[PDB]
Parts: structure tokens; C-alpha cells; sequence
């Protein structure tokens, strides 16, 4: 295929000492997967939440660029 | 824990490389679609160390 990779450029919000357990972290990301990407190519901007705390934010990327694609982090606060 | 998320380009481009252990969790069966979460669930593990301890950074996982 021509996408080959997916980047993810991030900053952080807040500092949370927190670690999600893996079947958030699974739900998480198959949401987004399934539900957003829908198995084609684009760019999702998204927040980690831990309850109601906004902790990071991402910019997902997946594009035919294999090179990172760089820019700024977006979010979904 | 959640992730709250807009496409903020969304595309009907299918044109994507197949990978191993495309994820089956989340009522996932594999696929393309699998390989792209297997890929977000690498970026968010890697980001932890950044929302623990600070910083920010670009992550890649192959898809």
C-alpha cells in the first residue's frame, strides 16, 4: 500500500502520574481505528483524558509519507 | 481513561500496507483496520512517558 506508517506528534497538557490499563487503552484505540480512520487515510486530532482532566494531545497522521510529517499537535479537548 | 477525538481530514484513500498482528481486541478481527489501531495503541504506550513526566514528540508505528 502506499501508507506505510502512522504518526502521532504530541504535547502535553498536564502532567498525570496515571497509567490507563491495557483495555482502555485497547477501547481507545479501536474506537478511533474503526470509527474515525475507517481504514482509509486522514488526520484526527484527539486529547487523553484521564475522567474529566484533559492530560495530553495528540495529532494523528496517516499518510502516504512515510516521513514524519511534523507541524504542531492538535487536540479535542 | 478515554481519547476524544475529530477527523480533522477524513479520506477514502484505501491505499495502505498490510502489517503483523493486526490487533483482534475491541471486536476487532484483524485487517487493515487492525493495523491501524495496533499502531495507535504503540503511540499512545509510547506517549505515557510524556504525560507522566512532561514533553512532547513525534511517534511512528508501522501500519
Amino acid at each position: 500500500g502506499e501508507a506505510t506508517t502512522i504518526w502521532g506528534v504530541g504535547a502535553d497538557e498536564a502532567i498525570d502520574k496515571g497509567t490507563p490499563s491495557k483495555n482502555d487503552l485497547q477501547n481507545m484505540s479501536a474506537d478511533l481505528a474503526k470509527n474515525g480512520f475507517k481504514g482509509h487515510q486522514g488526520v484526527a486530532c484527539s486529547t487523553v483524558k484521564d475522567g474529566n482532566k484533559d492530560v495530553y494531545m495528540i495529532k494523528f497522521s496517516l499518510a502516504g509519507g512515510s516521513n514524519d510529517p511534523g507541524g504542531s499537535p492538535c487536540s479535542d479537548d | 481513561w478515554s481519547l476524544r477525538w475529530r477527523m480533522q481530514k477524513s479520506t477514502t484513500i484505501a491505499a495502505i500496507a498490510g502489517c503483523s498482528g493486526a490487533a483482534t481486541f475491541g471486536g476487532l478481527a484483524g485487517g487493515i483496520v487492525g493495523c491501524i489501531a495496533a499502531g495507535i495503541l504503540a503511540i499512545l504506550q509510547g506517549f505515557e512517558v510524556n504525560w507522566h513526566n512532561g514533553g512532547g514528540g513525534d511517534r511512528s508505528n508501522p501500519v
